[PDB]
């Protein structure tokens, strides 16, 4: 009963299962491994059935909620023990939401036919603020101020969570019990995105002081600061690997950080509109890069703020494919409110024909790893699925989903059931207000709450 | 001190009021009402 | 936490070993000493604590490399 | 013919609002109205930015008649959405104002801008 | 023996010195940039002269001369990278018309003052020299180190500055121990 | 539009990619 014989065991065990399931065998067991090679091996999006999706809003009591991060158990081939924390979990699907205010709050999300149901929450507010006033003793158990991300530990044991207060805390996700507070020690070093690596305990954090912040969770200690964008880093994303790739708004300009080569590369996109309009014989310029996802080790999807959904490569600096006006134009502005003659036809002068229109901004994006499928968001009112090239060379739009109406904050993605069937559930923060700031003006019939889609393949 | 702050929300209002009306060729009163 | 990286790994056979670059992350720390680098090299490599030599060490201008 | 003239291009609206970026970084930004007002009675005032999509228009129609008796450069963008979040708050700005500082950072950046918005007048 | 060493002089001293305009233009040109000799203004002096020079013998020679190619692109795009010359006036015929100001306003003490993180140019002299400044992730604690375009936004307090988030010196925390005392 | 010979003149080996590639730990 040597390690080596209970690790023969269960492989012994394993293969046997997939014996049951069931040339397969043998392409069954390179997928196990096809994550350790950074490309995509789950090509699903022709089987994935849109049009029949089960969609469902949940309401919540919290206003602007603010990132959604789910958490979904991993069996692990190496030692065939699946990734839930303890024996209770075995099995079940979590999901973690923070708004602005001051909330964080776990959903189970395992049965896919049921709405999300709440377990636990914890709420912060003025009693956390710190009385010492120096950066170095920002140290209090709760937030203070709004908070902005959110990331649930790969192996179940801990969510992390952070935003204006300058703070990292991390929570035990049994209990919500803050375990550590780790401040980032800067004036303005605002948390706005948070990625675990993928399967490990490392976390990437992209603050508003135009650095990147890793920590190790398990030794609850800061490793590195990265330098490069020259404006805040609004989103990060990361992968297997350690490439995690950052976005940083006004400057324009992705960057993917090679953590242990110590390098990074620069991509931008450089797209003017008269060429755009020359090539052509309403074109908007990119103002800021908002989100990020990585498709893969070698590729990732940006979305910009003139409705730019780009596909990068990491062999070129310039989108290898661009989808203009991804979600459409905003509504023109009454002609009732923009002035307040009385003669209509004066009114409309002032809509100025089609100049003030302006398109949507993609305030979300979401790629499921080593796949050919990705979903983006906005406050158009509906989910866009895409589906990306078998050569990696494009996408084109697979399907939208119209249940989501608000701003889509964050968007994530939970499978289950056999490998052959798939049943994807597609979970969306909705809010009233974009998680930044209260630019955008009202959106008619937008709420607060949980946006929930199930989708199945067929063929 | 209660008095004071809506006396300088009114004027401000006020501000805008006039603006409406002065470089509009025929202003209505529709902004005015919901101001 | 102090982080330890290697980089140019060369393979050399002709002396039976291997050679590389070695990177160390110190924040809030004056250095590390070249025992404690060795034992974390010996473990990374799983190789024994005397079969690794590490020399050369100078730390950055401004500290925490 | 419109009211709210002139109004910048694409290309020229981000070349406008990176430098209304900057400037907020640099302590060098008047944003609102009434503060965009102050400036030109101080004569500090080294060009206006406007939104042309304000409801309604005319509650910034003061501020072109001020510039062109003070020959201050004026220009409009289409988005208070996108100029309030540029100018660094929370919440659309109708009008900003950039303050005149020939010991700035972002000097030569300044007069790139005010040189093509005159052209544009 | 072991083979010599290079080395050079970095400046000159000007023709004459007593000029009663040389004198004043040192003057403002020490006060508005803090510099603290004259030694420093006879240092970018010397490199200006050897730039304008360059350009000079460059520009005599003929246009598509394949020197004059190599030698006036190298001369501007490091110009322009070094941030003294703009982007739009990539021509040697504007490298003959810059000025001892134009590289005195990429010394790390002027954009130190001018980003906002010092109240004058001696202030920002004061805090490079005692290792609060970083340029990227690197503390620069010399004065007169040259600010590129790209380097310019990443100018920001150390992480093992007091006024970059780390304990307060040796002053604070000795005052707060005797106050707790 | 219309409008729109004779030329008289071993491998090397291939490159091998890097056997050892960096690694990396962190502590306390
Ligand atoms: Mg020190």
């Amino acid at each position: 009963e040597n390690p080596a014989d209970k690790r023969r065991r269960l492989a012994k065990q394993y293969l046997e299962n997939l014996k049951s399931e069931a040339d397969i065998i043998a392409s069954r067991l390179k997928e196990d491994v096809a994550e350790q090679q950074g490309r995509v091996f789950r090509y699903f999006g022709d089987k994935l059935l849109i049009s029949e999706a089960k969609q469902s809003f949940t309401r919540v009591g919290e206003n602007n909620l603010t990132c959604i991060s789910c958490f979904q158990p991993v069996l692990n081939k190496y030692t065939f023990e699946e990734s839930s924390n303890g024996d209770k979990n075995k099995g079940r699907l979590f999901a973690y939401t923070v708004s602005k205010d001051l909330q964080l709050t776990k959903y189970d999300i395992t049965d896919f036919s049921k709405r999300p149901k709440k377990l636990k929450y914890a709420k912060g507010g003025a009693k956390y603020i710190p009385t010492s006033k120096h950066e170095y003793e920002n140290t209090t158990e709760g937030h203070y101020d709004e908070i902005l991300t959110v990331a649930a530990s790969p192996d179940g044991k801990y969510v992390v969570t952070g935003g204006r207060d300058r703070k990292l805390i991390v929570w035990s996700t049994e209990s919500l019990s803050p375990v550590k507070v780790i401040p980032t020690k800067d004036r303005r070093g605002e948390v706005l995105s948070l990625a675990f690596r993928k399967n490990s305990d490392q976390l990437y954090a992209s603050c508003a002081d135009f650095k990147i912040r890793t920590y190790s969770i398990n030794q609850f200690s800061q490793l590195e600061i990265l330098y490069g964008h020259h404006d805040i880093v609004e989103d990060i994303s990361a992968l297997a690997m350690e490439r995690c790739v950052t976005v940083g708004a006004r400057d324009r300009t992705a960057m993917l950080w090679k953590i242990p080569d110590e390098t990074r590369l620069t991509f931008r996109g450089g797209d003017e509109p008269q060429k755009l309009l020359r090539r052509w014989m309403l074109f908007f310029c990119e103002g800021s890069i908002d989100v990020v996802s990585m498709v893969d080790d070698f590729h990732f999807i940006t979305g910009s703020d003139n409705g730019n959904i780009c596909l990068w490569s990491l062999a070129k600096k310039k989108p290898i494919f661009t989808e203009r006006i991804a979600h459409g134009i905003l509504p023109e502005p009454s002609f009732n409110d923009i002035s307040g003659e009385t003669d209509e036809e004066l009114r409309k002068r002032q809509l100025q024909g089609k100049k003030l229109l302006q398109p949507f901004w993609i305030t979300s994006l979401y790629a499921i790893p080593y796949s050919n499928v990705f979903i983006s968001g906005s406050w158009s009112g509906s989910l866009k699925v895409w589906k990306i090239s078998d050569n990696l060379r494009s996408f084109e739009l697979l399907g939208e989903l119209s249940g989501a109406k608000g701003v889509v904050t964050k968007i994530q993605v939970v499978e289950s059931g056999k490998h052959g069937k798939e049943k994807f559930r597609i979970l969306a923060s909705i809010a009233k207000e974009h998680r930044l700031g209260r630019w955008i003006a009202n959106v008619s019939g937008a709420r607060n709450g949980i946006y929930s889609a199930v989708i199945d393949q067929t063929g | 001190k209660n008095k004071g702050r809506i006396s300088r929300y009114l004027a401000n209002k006020c501000s805008m009021a006039s603006r409406i009306d002065n470089y509009s060729e025929e202003p209505s009163n529709v902004f005015g009402s919901v101001l | 936490a102090v982080t330890i990286r290697t980089r140019k790994v060369i393979s050399n056979p002709l002396l039976a070993r291997k050679q590389f670059v070695v990177d160390v992350l110190h924040p809030n720390r004056a250095n590390v000493s070249k025992d404690e680098l060795r034992e974390k090299l010996a473990e990374v490599y799983k190789a024994e604590k005397d079969a690794v030599s590490v020399f050369g060490f100078r730390t950055q201008f401004g500290g925490g490399k | 013919n419109p009211k709210a003239f002139p109004l910048a291009d694409a290309a020229l609206t981000q070349q406008i609002l990176d430098v209304v970026q900057q400037a907020a970084n640099l302590r060098q930004l008047k944003k609102g109205a009434n503060e965009a007002t102050k400036t030109l009675n101080r004569g500090i005032s080294e060009f206006i930015i406007m939104a042309a999509d304000c409801e309604p228009i005319e509650i910034l129609l003061h501020l072109p008649l001020l510039c062109e008796d003070k020959n201050v450069p004026y220009v409009f963008v289409p988005s208070r959405v996108a100029l309030g979040r540029a100018c660094g708050v929370s919440r659309p700005v109708i009008a900003a104002s950039i303050t005149t500082n020939d010991a700035s950072a972002i000097k030569t950046q300044i007069y790139a801008v005010k040189d093509k918005i005159e052209t544009l007048l | 023996p072991r083979a010599p060493r290079t080395y050079s002089k970095t400046y000159s001293t000007p023709k004459r010195p007593y000029e009663s305009s040389r004198l004043d233009a040192e003057l403002k040109l020490a006060g508005e940039f803090g510099l603290k000799n004259k030694k420093e203004i006879y240092r970018i002096s010397f490199q200006l002269s050897k730039i304008r020079r360059a350009a000079r013998d460059l520009l005599t020679r003929d246009e598509k001369d394949p020197k004059r190619l190599f030698e006036g692109n190298a001369l501007i795009r490091r110009l322009v990278r070094v941030g003294v010359l703009s982007e739009d006036k990539k021509k040697l015929d504007y490298v003959l018309a810059l000025k001892v100001e134009d590289f005195l306003e990429r010394r790390l003490q002027t954009q130190v003052y001018k980003l906002g993180l010092a109240k004058s140019v001696h202030h920002a002299r004061v805090l490079i020299t005692q290792r609060h400044i970083a340029v990227g992730k690197q503390i620069v604690n010399i004065p007169s180190f040259m600010v590129r375009l790209d380097s310019e936004k990443h100018i920001d307090f150390a992480p093992t500055s007091p006024f970059g988030g780390a304990r307060p010196g040796r002053v604070a925390r000795r005052n707060a121990a005797r106050k707790a005392e | 539009n219309i409008l729109s010979r004779f030329d008289p003149s071993p491998r090397a080996a291939k490159k091998r990619r890097p056997a050892a590639k960096g690694k990396n730990l962190s502590f306390k």
